[PDB]
């Protein structure tokens, strides 16, 4: 059985200014292809 | 106050220094890729974000970087800019105070915690001070609520406390310590304080009440 | 049956719900999650669509719209567009704290409900939308959502069931109303958050233009449960309509402020009492309770003495279960403060699109604080009501509706009191 | 024809295509629904909310300008409900609407004041201050007291979509939401002087023109531009044997609703 009285959700307390960016950066290789309106953008 | 028109300084001009870094270069082209291509314009607000992480405020130099690599038009930065309270388009502190004083806060003596921060920084809400190592503003709801009164301090929330507990976290960021997130009553987030009154017991495990044919 | 509450931790969904376990996948798959997820997907989006609409599931976002009704307009042959399910974790209505806790604690809850609800919309991917302050909750879920992609349960071939499926987190940036469903998809697109008129709907023109999905994080994070324990499981709690579990937010004037998970259509006393604390100072100290987080009406204490928290229950007492954040306010309070802050709030957060909420919200906020001092005649008190209902079905979105009645709710219920501060106020200059 | 569907706008029955909005099926019957947002050249935009009308047996006014129509629908563009909900939001636009008619260009030829007599209340209220906002400076042609402006964003549309010119747009959120450019930017568009005559408001007006003129004095004599060879049509407004200005004149296989800076 789990201890269950301490508190399990420390390890924020060591995530810093691009802690999300480079997780982000991480995911990128299990992405599957974006899908393509057919144009580069609406054309600003 | 906090205007939303831009006019040009010395300090914040189309010619104020600002890039991307090469690390934050190839954080960019992840952040583009998260999307259908062609529209890539979503990336406006993460990629606005990270310029201010990398500067900690937004000049017109780094709104008009974020238009040209994504290829928006500069004003539909702009927009975004002024729009969402979280971009700083003028300078902040090392440390940047928001306290909550939506009224569920406010029950709970926000006024009290607001007031501590101003005579022991010897600011007024909306200010910085001196040195430049604190701003002070209030904020709406931070959906921290059950853990009032609460303050962020850039990413941090720091919660249930009172007016001895914040002028700790500011002796502590003052020494260049981290003062630790979380709430400082003695419970460790939000649990009812002297107990549970739920969830006492063990978790079921894999497969409990499952239905038949699945 | 006709009492409800008490209920069982084996009932519970959110286990971890004060994350005093793991709250990683070895953590979560212990807790039972991502447990026979192959087996859900590959019996289709009618037959989940199925166990949604027998549970009788409502939105937790709260607009309480039948989950499996509206992930139902989903279920349509594709038009070559793809297909997208938004995850709303914006969770910025005042006195609402739910979802928070759902991020940080039960992050593979929210991903597998991500992959559930995909599957039966048949969407591509999932964006998750939350906002920007909560930092690191979108840490958490991030790791979460490497962990799964790592463990083969998301991405190419999710779960093994030959079924493609991201999930992707964007981060906001400060701003109450990208949490209303459109204002989130314009947020998601790059613009400011303005909500779109409907028609279209989202199902049929959503973010990127394409049919979309927007739903409550607890909306998505229970669903992998109602279809593993069955949606007849799920019905067997609450009032007929009213089904369920729900998660509540006591905050304000009570002994022990708290998040908890109870069940629906339990009395409001009782909740307050068992797990709360009760009223700080005693029953007979609560002036007043704001039910469904701040865009609700409060209801005095005569109300709230035999009051259920369920979506009619509250509907017929003139006020709404709303994201189910109780906010307590004892007769110590400063009743017309306390509702003046929260115009102030919306006055805030309104985007200014439409003009009645636009001019409307920030022309209550100004007569509000006027008000407080007691600095109006009594004729304004009608002249307020009027403007509310002005504001009120004349909107772009619900935020408009949301600012009119905090302050019918007021004027409801305690007249008296600012009609005593107008008379105050007058003999204290004259 | 087959795709033909009957409306009714006050029980009398109008055929109309798919997609046609209730602001259109109004118009086949002739009745012109109060509108400050909407603009038929210009995309739907739906935030004036002036154009609320009330559908049979519904409990929602609709903004007619964006609703499409259904089979059926019977419009009641004079119900209480319809008209109720034109005074509120007439009410609304007037609460920070600065009190600048006798200094104001478009006083006399204007739509806040004319739907204000048409279809709002004869009072105000309002006991507060208003909101006062700064002026910008978009270059020699359009003048700018942004005061009056009703956040309409018509000139927005326009400039995007008639003219491509993405450097206008809001600023800010709430009743401090702003229209301009952000920066210090002029608005040169060779199309740039339309801004005038689809700003409802004399928020945009035009700077040769200023203070020379009050609409009703003006004699209209209707006329074509020779600038260049479109052959664009005007009118030519004059007063006491003097030209005031020039105003274009819808003609739909020509400059349609536009002229150019030089025509103008
Ligand atoms: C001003 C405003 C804010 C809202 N904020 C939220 C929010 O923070 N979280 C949420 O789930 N819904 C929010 N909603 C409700 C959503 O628009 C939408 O109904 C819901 O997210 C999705 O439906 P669901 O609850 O059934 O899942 C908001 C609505 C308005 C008008
Ligand atoms: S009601 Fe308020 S928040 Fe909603 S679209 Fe209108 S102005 Fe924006
Ligand atoms: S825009 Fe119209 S209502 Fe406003 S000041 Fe000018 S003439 Fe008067
Ligand atoms: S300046 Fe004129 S056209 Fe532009 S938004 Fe304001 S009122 Fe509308
Ligand atoms: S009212 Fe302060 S965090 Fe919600
Ligand atoms: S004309 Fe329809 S809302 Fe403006
Ligand atoms: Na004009």
């Amino acid at each position: 059985p789990t201890d269950t009285t301490t508190y399990k959700n420390l390890q924020h307390h060591d995530y810093n200014t691009y802690t999300f960016l480079d997780l982000n950066l991480d995911l990128s290789k299990f992405r599957l292809p974006q899908p393509s309106s057919g144009r580069e953008s609406p054309r600003h | 106050g906090a205007l939303f028109v831009h006019r040009d300084t010395p300090e914040n001009n189309p010619d104020t220094p600002f890039d991307f870094t090469p690390e934050n270069y190839k954080r960019i082209e992840a952040i583009v890729k998260n999307y259908p291509e062609g529209h890539q314009a979503a990336a406006v607000l993460p990629v606005l974000d990270l310029a201010q992480r990398q500067n900690g405020w937004l000049p017109i130099s780094a709104m008009n970087k974020v238009a040209e690599v994504l290829q928006v038009p500069p004003m539909r930065v702009y927009e975004v800019a002024t729009f969402y309270t979280m971009y700083n388009r003028k300078p902040v502190g090392k440390y940047h105070i928001q306290v909550c004083t939506t009224t569920p806060c406010m029950l709970r003596d926000s006024d009290s915690i607001l007031e501590t921060l101003q005579r022991k920084l010897g600011i007024k809400v909306g200010e910085t001070t001196p040195d430049k190592l604190f701003t002070l503003i209030e904020v709406e709801c931070l959906g921290a609520c059950v853990n009032a009164p609460m303050v962020q301090i850039n990413d941090n929330y720091y919660e249930d406390l009172t007016p001895k507990d914040i002028e700790e976290i500011i002796d502590e960021l003052k020494a260049g310590k981290v003062p630790k997130p979380g709430p400082r009553s003695g419970r460790f987030c939000c649990e009812p304080a002297g107990g549970l009154t739920s969830l006492t017991e063990p978790p079921k495990g894999p497969g409990f009440g499952v239905q038949a044919g699945l | 049956k006709t009492s409800f509450g008490s209920l069982k931790d084996e009932d519970r969904i959110f286990t971890n719900l004060y994350g005093r376990h793991d709250w990683r996948l070895k953590g979560a798959l212990r807790r039972g999650d991502w447990y026979k997820t192959k087996e859900i997907l590959l019996k289709g989006p009618d037959w989940i669509l199925g166990e949604m609409k027998t549970s009788g599931l409502r939105g937790r976002g709260g607009a309480g719209f039948p989950t499996g009704l509206k992930w139902s307009f989903m279920n349509k042959p594709s038009d070559g567009r793809p297909k997208y399910l938004v995850v709303n974790a914006d969770e910025g209505e005042p006195g609402t704290c739910k979802d928070r806790e759902i991020m940080r604690h039960d992050p593979h809850k929210l991903v597998e409900g991500c992959l559930v609800g995909g599957r039966a919309m048949g969407a591509r991917a999932a964006y998750i939308y939350i906002r920007g302050e909560f930092y690191n909750e979108a840490s958490n879920l991030q790791v979460a959502i490497r962990e799964a992609y790592e463990a083969g349960l998301i991405g190419k071939n999710a779960c093994g069931s030959d079924y493609d499926f991201d999930v992707f987190v964007v981060r906001g940036a400060g701003a109450y109303i990208c949490g209303e469903e459109t204002a989130l998809i314009e947020s998601i697109e790059g613009k400011q958050g303005k909500p779109r008129l409907k028609p279209p709907f989202p199902a049929d023109v959503g973010v990127f233009g394409c049919p979309t999905t927007v739903a409550n994080v607890e909306t998505v994070a229970v669903s992998p449960t109602i279809c593993r324990r069955g949606g007849t499981w799920f019905a067997g709690f609450g009032r007929e309509r009213n089904s369920g579990t729900k998660l509540f937010n006591i905050s304000g004037h009570v002994n022990h402020p708290c998040t908890v998970e109870e069940e629906m259509s339990v009395p409001l006393k009782e909740l307050i009492e068992k797990h709360a604390g009760g009223v700080t100072g005693g029953w007979d100290n609560l002036l007043a309770v704001i039910p469904g987080g701040s865009s609700t009406p409060l209801i005095p204490k005569s109300v709230c003495e035999t009051v259920l928290m369920d979506f009619d229950a509250l509907v017929q007492a003139q006020t709404g279960l709303g994201t189910a954040a109780v906010i307590v306010m004892d007769r110590s309070t400063d009743i017309v403060k306390a509702i003046a802050r929260l115009i102030e709030f919306y006055k805030h957060e309104s985007c200014g699109q439409c003009t009645p909420c636009r001019e409307g919200v920030d022309w209550m906020n100004k007569v509000m604080a006027r008000f407080v001092k007691g600095d109006a005649r009594p004729a304004e008190i009608d002249s307020l009501w009027e403007i509310s209902k002005q504001i009120e079905g004349h909107t772009i979105c619900a935020l408009g509706d949301g600012a009119a009645w905090p302050v019918q709710g007021l004027i409801r219920h305690f007249r008296p009191e600012l009609e005593d501060r107008m008379q105050r106020f007058a003999q204290q200059h004259r | 024809a087959s795709n033909l569907i009957e409306v009714f706008v006050d029980g009398q029955s109008v055929m109309v295509e798919p997609g046609t909005t209730v602001l259109q099926a109004c118009e086949k019957v002739g009745m012109q629904i109060p509108r400050f947002c909407y603009h038929e050249r210009l995309s739907v935009a739906g935030n004036c909310r002036m154009c609320l009308v009330e559908i049979e047996k519904a409990p929602k006014v609709v903004a007619a300008c964006a609703m499409p129509v259904m089979k059926g629908w019977n419009i009641l563009t004079n119900s209480e409900k319809s008209k109720k909900a034109r005074e509120g939001v007439m009410e609304f636009l007037l609460a920070n609407h600065p009190l600048d008619c006798p200094i104001c260009d478009q006083g006399g030829e204007c739509d806040l004041q004319d739907q204000s007599m048409m279809f709002g209340s004869d009072r105000s209220r309002f006991l507060e201050g208003k909101r006062a906002v700064e002026d910008k400076n978009i270059g020699p042609l359009v003048k700018t007291i942004m005061t009056r402006c009703i956040q309409c964003t018509r000139c927005i549309r326009f400039a995007s979509e008639i003219a491509g010119v993405d450097d206008l747009g809001t600023t800010g959120r709430g009743n401090d939401m702003q229209v301009g450019t952000y920066i210090e930017k002029m608005f040169m568009s060779e199309l740039s002087g339309n801004v005038i005559d689809i700003c409802p408001v004399g928020a945009l007006t035009s700077k040769p023109y200023a203070f020379t003129a009050r609409p009703w004095e003006t004699r209209k004599t209707e006329s074509i531009d020779v600038m260049d060879a479109v052959g664009s049509n005007i009118v030519v407004s004059t007063r006491t044997g003097e030209v005031m200005r020039i105003l274009p004149r819808m003609h739909e296989d020509i400059n349609e609703e536009w002229i150019s800076d030089k025509t103008r």
